């Protein structure tokens, strides 16, 4: 409950870090860890991501429209760079 | 003039003279886009090595032109310190680092009785401002806080 | 869809995967790249995490009860290990 | 006997012969829990560090009472390999290493119009079986699945 403004650049942001959140669900689905509750969550994740890059890819011009699994490799290298707070990661999660 | 890029790309430009210290860049970033000093962690771009605060950024890799890289590390996780009332009684408080000197005196306010305009808090001997903060002070788990009473 | 099963510990895994995933929007946050329903995402998880891990600690034995804190460290090693698919991967600091 | 240790803490026991090899805990725990041998990710624990393929089990500090790491990757990613029919024509087919032998030869039934049981397919002098993932063959992008005639 304490929230953190932001500008445009936070909408592209979250489905790419999203994307890598996704990865990390379907990943982790493979260890058989993930319980029921917790596999319909991912299933979840999937299908409103899908809607989402596909809403945003259509505001977007060619030259920056991302497919699924592009948007994936992006947020796995965003997460890298959180998880050992280390930009070396990670470098391309700042978009050199 | 320099570049700080952050996590997902925003960037922003940063201006330094006369002088090019690690700890007047953070001061800088701090009034550019309100994130406090202690929460900033800056690498050098694109080898993503870690500035060092004793040495000036001329001495690393870092002239105009030069991009650094920022990531936020946000030190909210809850503590708990001390705050001595004038009588000598100490009492424990719950608090985060990102929370301001302000919010820390409205709950000695409250628990001491005394309004926070009558006060004022220091530590390790330098007064701590209300805008700022605890992060800033460098509080670990039970430091003392120290209450003052004004006239 | 396809369902994975998990078997019994299934439930303990995803509550510390899913806090090692709060731990990640937490830190995407403070980088002002999580945008406003993302932010709610966030705020959501947090919440529904807490009351399952107070509705798990109740089952559970006295030396094996964890607070979210202390489950947001296991949630990030494993989220490391999966990141890199590499058990050495949040064993001790490592490195690509 | 041997502990395997999966990502959430959960164990089992492999029991090994005296060849001792990694690929013959893998082949075991493929029986035990149906993850195929080119989607495992083993290490010793606890130190994590990655079990060698052409080195012993017992030289590399895993005996009796040890305990192995598992991670599963599940290798589902696209590429693209050819089959080559009867008659020298070789053909493109997108696939994944988890789509079983059956599947791959549904495609090239469709594609070349014969009958899946009236072929059979072979890589590297081997055949493919039915019932195995492609991945288990270690296909690469381009590799040549040849197509066999049966009578």
């Amino acid at each position: 409950t304490t929230q953190i403004e932001v500008g445009p650049g936070a909408t592209n942001a979250t489905i790419n870090f999203e994307a890598g959140i996704l990865e990390c669900y379907e990943r982790f689905s493979w260890q058989r860890a993930l319980d029921y509750p917790g596999q319909d969550r991912l299933h979840r994740l999937k299908r409103k991501l899908e809607s989402r890059i596909k809403t945003h890819n259509k505001s977007e011009p060619e030259n920056k429209r991302m497919s699924l699994e592009e948007r994936k490799a992006i947020g796995v290298k965003m997460m890298k760079v959180l998880l050992f707070m280390d930009p070396s990661a990670g470098i391309e999660g700042f978009e050199p | 003039d320099l570049t700080v890029k952050m996590l997902a790309g925003n960037e922003f430009q940063v201006s330094l003279s006369s002088s090019m210290s690690v700890s007047e860049l953070k001061a800088q970033i701090t009034q550019k886009i309100g994130v406090h000093a202690f929460q900033q962690r800056l690498a050098v771009h694109p080898s993503g090595v870690a500035l060092q605060d004793r040495v000036p950024l001329a001495s690393q890799g870092l002239g105009p032109g030069s991009t650094v890289l920022l990531v936020v590390d946000k030190c909210d996780e809850p503590l708990s310190i001390l705050v001595r009332n004038n009588k000598g009684r100490s009492s424990t408080y719950e608090v985060r680092l990102t929370q301001t000197v302000a919010h820390l005196k409205q709950q000695v306010s409250g628990l001491e009785g005394v309004q926070d305009d009558l006060f004022w808090l220091t530590f390790e001997g330098k007064p701590l401002e209300d805008q700022l903060p605890l992060g800033e002070y460098g509080l670990k788990p039970l430091s003392t806080v120290f209450m003052n009473l004004r006239l």
